[PDB]
RNA sequence: AAAUUAUUUUAAUUAAAUUAAUAAAUAAUUAUUAAACUAAUUUUAUAUUAAUAUUAUGAAAAAUUUAAAAAUUAAUUUUUU
């Protein structure tokens, strides 16, 4: 009958032991930021390298973590090709680094 | 200590220069 | 590793789900025979019974002798103090 | 407005086209198709990009730029800073004050 | 009641209520015989004709002209859908609310008709119920004299 | 400052313009050494607005509607701000009781109409 | 603390004082295509105030004294303002309704008759004007005794009904029942109503043509159409009440969540502009080229770039060891018959 | 208001326009047209809930903020930690319990083993269910119906059975058979004026099982 | 202690009448696979254990 | 906020996507007026249904029975309860090879109960509080730590912190004083007369949405996986993890309704796309707590009811992550067999004594009629 | 034992029952209560009959054994089915038992005046159950749900003037031209 | 003058309480004087 | 059980 | 004793009595939630309450009053976002 305490779940990472919260809420362990590249209070969100919380992920980029660390060896193999999702496969493209040179951006290629 | 609210300022308290002097009778407070 | 990096390998006392207590307890019963309490919902008199009725009786006044007969309330400055040790049961 | 003539030409808009927060979306429906009546001069361009760089802004003619956050802001807002563009130049910073209400 | 039932029959209500008498279960063999259908035939009545608390079927609409634009269902033990919850039961303070559960239609006509019943208590509207505030078990029974002349 | 406060008087400054009758004359005598009274006849105020002589005053009032600017004063700020609740219900009822006399004349109508149909 | 008001207490800021728009009659639609189907210095500052004096009169009773103030400002409006202008046929629209009080039924309709001739030749007209241009025309045909023309009052509505958006009234004032977060006291603003007679000119005239045409067909004894005024009139007011329905929010008093405002005084769809408007009617359109999918037969239709070699279905297990590679095997194979064509 | 429409009043917003929210979805939009409620983060939850706890209600001062001033809160650091447990509520002035005089050696309502409290079936809910149709007027009434018809639960059959009363019922139009246990004496001479009947059964707890359960 | 023993075999489902709190939202492929082969292991992993 | 009013764009278009707005007319990719976080249109995630979902046709499905083409009564006589629309519906259902046979009427309980989202969210709720890794959320407690329970220096005369026995939570090596432990973690009772009423908004919802499709017999020719995504390449289905997936309520054909999935099906239903084949039901037993108060001491557990929907139930969270609905009538003989005595029991009483008249309580017990499917 | 209207043997006192046949009762609830019953005698046969039907290989090894050890199994049905089949029997008597006085009323009756008023003095037919049963015929109150579509009130939402568009894909778009929003104050 | 943001903001440079509603009479409850519970008039008074 | 002591 | 983590807010105030092998308890205050418009006046002006939460005994400048006070004590209006 008394419905659940949806508190923060499936939306946002766990909250981090404040003052105020019931008994039932399920808040970060100690010793643990509910934020996980925020190591400092300045460590600025890193660009494409998602760490996937929850289930299982769906699709598993090659440069998201998953239980896991960066390495640079087993993350991004080669540094020069890069990848997405494109009709739910993990397809390679070059990587491409913008520069403009008539006034409009160029998708020239990076290595 | 009797902590109330209204048992004195609200807040700890402040001297702000329209204090300082006009304090409560507009005599000036003691000190500063 | 992480909590203690030491305090943490090493293993002492483990705790686990802790017992409850008899959750009709604070119908204590001190009150379960002193008072008894009667009323409509959202009207509950804690009625008790006279204060001097069993110590001193010759010569104390002839129409205060039976003022101990009656079922008074209790003034609600205590209707509030016993029946706080109740709504404890599902605060908030 | 200098002259008549605006000092602002573009109004650069990253959005996605599917992914969420809709604001942006729900403006380029109801607001900017009229928004682009009142100034035809402003040269609007749109950009549909994965991770939408989450601001609106001008380029000013005067080569300036002025950027504004748009995070978490509804479509009447998004709205407003679109005509809090064309009408500042960006071109001096004054505190409204006793030296400055008369800038020369 | 007929001194609640004037407090409706005197609103200015859209939606007429039935007339008082014809609204009433509670009125030639032997002077007339009881009105659970109890035949001559060494009387064999019929389970649910008559009723003592004043249960019945809902008597109908009130002219056949309208069309009354919400419907208030029936509990699934028949009674009517108000109920006069309280502010803060844990304190037990006596300030109650009430709450209108099982109504279908549209709530707005049909708390547009409350209104004009207590045009002083607050009333929000909800997806499933219609709180009144500051009405006690005596506004409980003005909604069902109402209910009922509305003829659900 | 309870005196102030029946003068519609608090902060310094302030102004009202309050009539001589009994009860006021002891409030402001109370507090004379807080106000400054200046005195009208009603003839130097029948034209310090521009008034005909013959219009009263009895009559004016009787025209602007008593729900001036903060209506009433009732004995606390709730019942002020149910005052000013039902105050806003009775726009809800007074466009409600129109939308419904709209629909009582329409069906005292489809009544007649489907009544004569047979006729 | 109880206030007094009694030294200027300057006006609440509060979403009931927003500058609506002045209803135009849509882009590609003029007047009579749906009527015949059924600058200098001139001291507007001191003819405002003129016109206005004028109204106080027509409300008042004076009407011919009323009639030569806006005599004056039907001469001044029509030098400042150009040929054509709509500003100039409001006036010589409420002049046309001043002769009618005072029996002049021959310039009245006449210099009402302009207005239309002044209003369908504009471009984009305000419907608050036009759907006031045939009510007066409608109140000036009967007042000549006219009996069935004076029932255009039918043709008022039969704009409203059809290019009036019910529901751009009440946009920013359907939500304010939210903003309250006390109870018991301060709490009237809970039940914040503004009536749609204030805040909507063209529903009320609509009410009031609709509401003439009810008492033209009482004299003339046309049941029939009595009913059509009435079942109109009410099919009107419900669709514009229903504008402004919606349900409470949280009833007891609330704390604190002040940064909640942001969330309801917003760009809320009224449910005209929802049901109108759904996205399964009205559809998004969605172009392939700027997302990264398409429905299984499209799959070459997405984002463009340079090189690429699809993979594998970026299943997570291909971080784990040999074993669950050795499993997950003919996966991709499978898939690949899951999107051809 | 343009007093004019070639002179439109510009858009140069405020505080309460160009600080806004994107419209979530209310419960009404989505009751209007379902067609929006498109993920699980529509199905916000009940308006009145409006979050979790986000203060600190300390005592004689408001609600105050988290992160806000502890000055005050001398008595809510004190009001925390839980009221006395084993110990007498009142510190001083002989508490109201212990002026009080000891009365009938078990309490004033006791129930000792054997007690006769019955719960009280209201006539007219019995009267209500036979019209209803949850009861059958033929059949003795027994306290298996009443409890397997839905008209009473679990919670309200205790030992001594239950016990019949006239409560403002002034009449009963039908023959009505019952056994239950002890009909207060109105409710007695009520069934018996319309020809019914009422065998007060006072089983034993024994016999209040294989009633129930036969 | 006491857990409701005369209800484990007599739900309608292998996967009803036992508590398992150890769920997730989103169950993979290989995740379902263990859990379907998971509910009739411990209802067959009981049997055979209270049969022997 | 609206700080970095600098540096955060660039003045330049991508010479590939970027573009210019052209004008009014310029029908822009994602716009529309309404606030919709998921902007899909008719050809992204298209709806399987009669007419596409518009506010005119009460429900996007044949209301009436469409003359070239069987019919099917429902399994049971229909009721219209407090909540059901009151609208009567006709559901074309599929063959497996993509045709449409005999359309049939669905009930209007079920099917039929209008949405009201505060009444689907004690559905979400508790499943985004029933599928949490309880057990993941231990935490170490002060006591649980293993260090000194003695101070090594007590605190007498110099500046040393007024602290020993540095096993609490303060120190880089401590644990709380009320930690985080499953068996204080509640897991919420939920009914089943909020349930059922959670699943039948939704089940209407993806109804009224139009994304609910029946097929005859949801069977493979083959147990493989292949034969799977062969299959829903013939109806069309999108299991692949973006497009929206399919969610198979597997009850069996027509005349052979089954609770236990097709064998054939349940092989070739795991495929690592997203799809979930969940159990024919709407209702499940009333919640227990044996461990009511404390009863057992050593129990792991979360808090409430010792007896949790299943994963595999129709639950709120899964019926919105998944577009479309595929149902076997052989679940709908089922979910109408299951709810018909629930249905019946939630009419008022000048109702509820109607029906037998009317050909409702046929009793089969009795023999007043040969007995149903 | 009561459960029926034989009298629990608490008419030890001999209490007659006298005025009898007099009521037609037509089993309403009971018979709801009986689809009930028989409802659960059928789910429990289901549960005492489980055989391992191991549809994975890893524990297979059951395959043809019950699923229920053979002394539970042999109590279960005992205790619980065995049980549901009394209370089922329980209602199915009840029932029985009133059809045999309606067989008896509905005799007596038909004669007296009518055999066409009959099934009418013995109707339920309030004149509201076309709400219920076919709401297609009902007009007389507005009980949808969705109330703004009852054909009373379909004049609320707006018909919009509706386009597809091959262009885009035949996506349909609405032809409505947008209101432009309030703005600023 | 002084003026900050509100009816009763007014000179808020004296150190007086504003919003504190001079006009109400004081609570003096359980104090003992003859001030008490009396509208001014009835100070003389002091023999009630 | 055995109670909270 | 030391601490108790989240700016831009949106209704006010003090109290000072019964008792204490001397302050977890009571009034009164404050607080959370909620309330109903009884003659008195202007067409003025009015925070009155209920229900719960509550680890408190001492009030600037005055006006005076006890006391070797050499201040404490009574006093009663202050008591700043």
């Amino acid at each position: 009958p008394k419905p659940a305490p949806r508190y923060n779940i499936g939306l946002r990472p766990a909250p981090k032991r404040q003052n105020v919260g019931g008994q039932f809420l399920a808040t970060q362990k100690h010793y643990a930021r509910e934020l996980w590249y925020k190591r400092q209070y300045y460590s600025t969100r890193p660009f494409a390298i998602q760490k996937h919380m929850g289930s299982t992920p769906r699709i598993l980029l090659d440069r998201t973590l998953w239980r896991s660390c960066w390495l640079t060896k087993s993350n991004l193999p080669d540094v020069n090709r890069w990848e997405k999702v494109v009709n739910s496969q993990r397809v390679t493209e070059d990587r491409w680094a913008l520069v403009e040179e008539d006034g409009v951006m160029y998708q020239v290629n990076w290595k | 200590r009797a902590q109330h609210p209204n048992a004195g300022t609200r807040f700890g308290r402040v001297y702000n220069r329209g204090f300082v002097r006009y304090g409560f009778g507009g005599f000036g407070m003691s000190v500063y | 590793p992480k909590a203690g990096c030491e305090e943490i390998t090493r293993q002492g006392r483990r705790v686990v789900l802790k017992p409850q207590e008899y959750f009709a307890q604070h119908r204590m019963q001190v009150w379960q025979m002193r008072f008894k309490e009667m009323g409509p919902p959202f009207s509950r008199v804690w009625v008790a019974l006279g204060g001097k009725m069993r110590r001193r009786r010759i010569g104390r006044q002839i129409d205060v002798k039976d003022m101990r007969y009656y079922w008074r309330p209790i003034e609600p400055q205590y209707q509030r103090l016993y029946m706080s040790r109740l709504r404890i049961k599902d605060h908030s | 407005s200098r002259n008549g003539e605006l000092c602002l030409q573009r109004i650069i808009v990253s959005y996605s086209p599917n992914k969420g927060n809709p604001a942006m979306r729900q403006f380029m429906a109801t607001h900017l198709p009229e928004f682009h009546r009142q100034y035809p001069q402003v040269k609007i361009d749109i950009r549909p990009r994965q991770w939408p760089e989450s601001s609106i802004t001008g380029i000013y003619r005067d080569g300036s730029e002025k950027a504004y956050s748009i995070r978490f802001l509804s479509s009447m807002g998004i709205n407003v800073r679109f005509h809090r563009l064309v009408n500042e130049g960006n071109d001096y910073n004054h505190s409204f004050s006793a030296s400055h209400l008369h800038l020369q | 009641r007929s001194d609640i039932y004037d407090e409706l029959l005197k609103l200015p209500l859209r939606y007429a209520l039935h007339d008082f008498r014809t609204l009433q279960a509670h009125i030639h063999a032997s002077s007339g015989l009881s009105s659970a259908s109890p035949d001559a035939p060494a009387y064999y009545a019929v389970a649910g004709r008559d009723s003592a608390v004043g249960y019945a079927p809902p008597l109908g609409p009130a002219d056949p002209v309208d069309v009354i634009p919400f419907f208030v269902h029936r509990s699934s033990n028949g009674h009517l859908p108000g109920k006069v919850y309280s502010m803060n039961a844990k304190t037990l303070m006596p300030a109650f609310y009430m709450r209108i559960q099982n109504i279908e239609g549209d709530m707005f006509r049909f708390e547009e008709e409350l209104m004009k019943i207590f045009p002083t208590k607050k009333i929000f509207v909800r997806s499933h119920s219609v709180y009144v505030y500051n009405v006690n078990l005596d506004g409980r029974a003005v909604l069902h004299h109402w209910l009922l002349g509305l003829g659900f | 400052n309870r005196m102030l406060r029946e003068l519609r008087l608090e902060f310094m400054g302030q102004t009202t313009v309050v009539p001589d009758i009994p009860p006021v004359r002891k409030r402001i005598w109370r507090v004379r050494h807080v106000v400054r009274v200046d005195q009208l006849d009603l003839d130097e105020a029948k034209a310090l607005i521009g008034i005909p002589e013959h219009i009263s005053f009895r009559d004016l009032a009787g025209q602007i509607p008593p729900t001036f600017g903060r209506g009433g004063s009732v004995a606390n700020p709730h019942m002020r701000s149910k005052m000013n609740f039902m105050r806003l219900r009775r726009m809800r009822l007074r466009d409600v009781m129109h939308r419904d006399q709209l629909e009582k004349r329409l069906l005292e109508e489809r009544h007649h109409a489907l009544q004569q149909q047979q006729q | 603390i109880t206030r007094l008001y009694t030294s200027y207490f300057k006006g609440e800021l509060f979403p009931n004082q927003l500058a609506r728009p002045l209803e135009r009659l849509p882009r590609g639609v003029s007047l009579a295509a749906a009527r015949k189907g059924q600058r200098p210095y001139v001291p507007l500052g001191e003819v405002a105030k003129l016109e206005l004096q004028g109204d106080y009169l027509t409300e008042g009773g004076l009407h011919q004294e009323a009639l030569e103030y806006y005599g004056v400002v039907a001469k001044a409006y029509e030098l400042a303002y150009p040929k054509d202008h709509p500003q100039v046929a409001g006036i010589r629209l409420k002049l046309a309704g001043a002769f009618r009080r005072t029996g002049r039924l021959t310039s009245s309709k006449a210099n009402c008759e302009a207005v239309l001739q002044m209003l369908d030749s504009a471009v984009q007209p305000p419907l608050e004007l036009i759907v006031e241009a045939l009510f007066e025309l409608g109140l000036t045909s009967e007042a000549m005794s006219d009996a069935a023309a004076g029932t255009v009052f039918e043709e008022a509505v039969a704009l409203v009904d059809m290019f009036h958006n019910s529901g751009q009234s009440h946009k920013m004032l359907r939500l304010l029942p939210r903003l309250g977060r006390r109870f018991n006291l301060n709490f009237e603003e809970k039940f914040v109503y503004f009536s749609p007679f204030d805040y909507d000119r063209v529903f009320a005239l609509a009410d009031q043509c609709l509401e003439r045409a009810e008492v033209f067909y009482q004299a003339r004894n046309d049941r029939a159409g009595v009913m059509r005024v009435l079942q109109q009139r009410k099919e009107l007011i419900d669709k514009k009440f229903f504008n402004m329905r919606d349900f409470a929010g949280r009833i007891h008093t609330m704390r604190g969540h002040w940064k909640r405002r942001a969330q309801v005084l917003t760009n809320a769809p009224t449910p005209d502009e929802l049901l109108r408007y759904s996205p399964t009617i009205h559809q998004v359109y969605r172009d392939f080229k700027y997302e990264l999918n398409a429905p299984i037969g499209r799959e070459k239709e997405v984002q463009p770039g340079v090189n690429r070699v699809v993979h594998d279905m970026g299943n997570p297990y291909r971080r784990s060891g040999v074993r669950s590679q050795r499993m997950f095997r003919d996966a991709e194979k499978n898939f690949e018959k899951y999107i051809r064509a | 208001k343009e007093f004019d429409a070639d002179h439109p009043l510009p858009v140069v917003g405020t505080r309460l326009n160009e600080r806004t929210t994107t419209h979530k979805w209310s419960h009404w939009d989505q009751y209007i047209n379902p067609q929006i409620t498109q993920s699980w983060m529509y199905l916000t939850q009940t308006p009145e809930y409006v979050g979790p706890r986000s203060g600190h209600n300390v005592i004689k001062m408001g609600w105050m903020k988290i992160g806000g001033s502890w000055k005050y809160s001398r008595s809510y650091n004190d009001a925390r930690r839980g009221f006395a447990k084993g110990q007498w509520q009142e510190r001083k002035m002989t508490p109201r319990f212990m002026l009080a005089p000891r009365v009938s050696a078990g309490g004033p309502r006791n129930r000792y083993e054997g007690k006769a409290s019955f719960s009280r079936l209201s006539l007219s809910k019995l009267l209500w269910a036979v019209d209803t149709g949850r009861l059958n007027p033929n059949e003795t009434i027994t306290l298996y119906h009443l409890r397997n018809a839905k008209v009473i639960a679990d919670r309200e059959v205790v030992w001594p059975g239950m016990v019949l009363l006239a409560g403002n019922v002034e009449r009963v139009p039908y023959p009505l058979h019952i056994e239950l246990q002890n009909a207060s004496a109105k409710a007695i001479q009520l069934l018996e004026e319309a020809g019914g009947s009422f065998t007060n059964v006072y089983m034993s707890h024994e016999g209040l099982y294989q009633e129930l359960h036969p | 202690g006491f857990t409701m023993k005369y209800k484990r075999g007599t739900g309608l489902w292998d996967e009803d009448h036992v508590n398992d709190f150890d769920a997730n939202k989103y169950l993979s492929a290989r995740s379902t696979m263990r859990w379907y082969y998971g509910m009739e292991r411990l209802q067959t992993r009981n049997n055979m254990n209270a049969r022997r | 906020y609206d700080s970095r009013s600098s540096g955060v764009h660039d003045v330049a278009p991508r010479d590939g996507v970027d573009f210019m707005y052209e004008g009014p007319q310029q029908v822009l990719p994602g716009a529309h007026p309404l606030p919709l976080f998921h902007p899909d249109n008719s050809v992204t995630r298209p709806p399987v249904s009669p007419y596409l979902p518009s506010p005119q046709r009460p429900h996007p499905y044949f209301t009436t029975e469409l003359p070239e083409l069987p019919h099917f009564q429902t399994t049971r006589p229909i009721v219209y309860t407090v909540g059901t629309m009151k609208q009567r519906i006709v559901a074309p259902v599929f063959d497996l090879a993509n045709n449409v046979t005999h359309t049939r009427e669905l009930d209007p309980f079920i099917f039929g109960f209008y949405p009201e989202t505060e009444e689907m969210a004690k559905n979400l709720s508790y499943w985004l509080v029933r599928c949490q890794n309880f057990s993941s959320k231990w935490d170490y407690e002060n006591r649980e730590i293993w260090r000194k329970a003695k101070k090594n220096w007590p605190n007498t005369g110099m500046g040393m912190a007024r602290v020993g026995d540095r096993k609490n939570h303060a120190h880089p090596w401590g644990a709380h004083s009320k930690p985080v432990k499953p068996w204080n973690l509640l897991m919420p009772t939920m009914d089943v007369k909020t349930w059922s009423k959670s699943n039948r908004m939704l089940v209407t919802l993806k109804m009224l949405q139009g994304k609910l499709q029946i097929v005859e017999r949801l069977t493979l020719p083959e147990p493989t996986q292949e034969a799977y995504l062969q299959l829903c390449r013939t109806m069309g289905w999108d299991v692949r993890h973006k497009g929206g997936g399919a969610l198979f309520m597997d009850g069996g054909s027509r005349l052979t309704p089954s609770s236990e999935y097709d064998r054939a099906f349940f092989f070739g239903s795991f495929f690592n796309g997203r799809n979930k084949l969940v159990r024919p039901t709407l209702l499940c037993d009333e919640p227990y707590d044996y461990n009511r108060t404390s009863s057992k001491a050593r129990t792991k557990g979360p808090k409430g009811q010792k007896n949790p929907i299943p994963i595999n139930r129709f639950n709120a969270y899964d019926a919105l992550t998944h577009d479309t609905l595929i149902i076997t009538e052989g679940a709908l003989l089922q979910l109408e067999d299951e709810m018909y005595t629930h249905k019946l029991a939630m009419l008022p009483p000048h109702i509820r004594a109607q029906l037998p008249e009317r050909g409702f309580l046929d009793s089969e017990v009795l023999g007043d009629v040969p007995p149903a499917l | 034992s009561g459960a029926v209207g034989r009298g629990s043997f608490h008419s030890v006192v001999a209490g007659a029952n006298p005025r009898r046949i007099p009521t037609y009762y037509n089993s309403a609830y009971e018979l709801i209560q009986l689809h009930r019953a028989h409802r659960e005698v059928t789910r429990n046969f289901l549960v005492r009959d489980k055989v391992f039907d191991n549809k994975f290989p890893g524990c297979s090894l059951a395959n043809g054994l019950f699923k229920m050890v053979p002394n539970k199994r042999g109590n279960f049905h005992t205790r619980e089915l065995t049980e549901s089949i009394r209370h089922r029997t329980i209602w199915g008597q009840r029932i029985q038992q009133q059809r045999t006085i309606n067989a008896a009323i509905l005799e007596d009756a038909t004669k007296v005046l009518s055999p066409a008023q009959m099934e009418d003095r013995f109707s339920y037919r309030t004149p509201d159950a076309a709400a219920y049963f076919s709401p297609q015929e009902y007009t007389a109150a507005n009980n949808w749900p969705n109330y703004w579509q009852h054909p009373t009130e379909k004049h609320v939402v707006p018909k919009p003037r509706w386009r597809r568009e091959p262009e885009l894909g035949g996506i349909t778009r609405v032809r409505d031209a947008v209101a432009t929003p309030i703005a600023d104050y | 003058a002084s003026t900050a943001k509100g009816y009763m903001n007014r000179v808020m440079v004296y150190a007086h309480r504003r919003r504190k509603a001079r006009y109400l009479a004081p609570k003096n409850a359980h104090v003992r004087s003859p001030l008490a519970h009396k509208m001014p008039e009835e100070y003389g008074n002091t023999w009630d | 059980r055995f109670y909270r002591p």
